[PDB]
């Protein structure tokens, strides 16, 4: 979704992580490989805000 | 192979191990035959005691 739409429909602007993996079933002794969709990681606008569930959010620094 | 060779640190050894575990037979594909015994070569530096 584009950023504007995310605010209009109360969504979260994010990105999808796909990584490759293989499982050798102990019984099988053979290899199957696919890229799994692990999840969604949020993206930032250049101004430094994140849109999460329709809300502009900002992370403060700590000392 | 050469008549004169000098002692060197590198230690080339070959390890041949059984493919499957003992007592458990895996399914054999009709197209490809199973490999009962296999062999491999490993390179390990000589190690001081």
């Amino acid at each position: 979704i584009k950023e504007r739409d995310a605010v209009y429909e109360s969504l979260t602007y994010s990105s999808e992580l796909y990584v490759s993996a293989g499982l050798i079933w102990k019984n099988s002794r053979d290899m199957q490989e696919q890229t799994i969709f692990i999840g969604n990681i949020p993206l930032m606008n250049s101004l430094g805000t994140s849109i999460v569930n329709g809300i502009y959010r900002i992370v403060i620094n700590q000392i | 192979p050469d008549p004169l060779q000098e002692r060197d640190n590198v230690q080339l050894r070959i390890v041949n191990y059984i493919l499957y575990g003992n007592g458990k037979p895996i399914r054999g594909i009709s197209d490809t035959s199973i490999q009962l015994v296999r062999t491999c070569l490993v390179l390990n530096w000589n190690q001081d005691k």
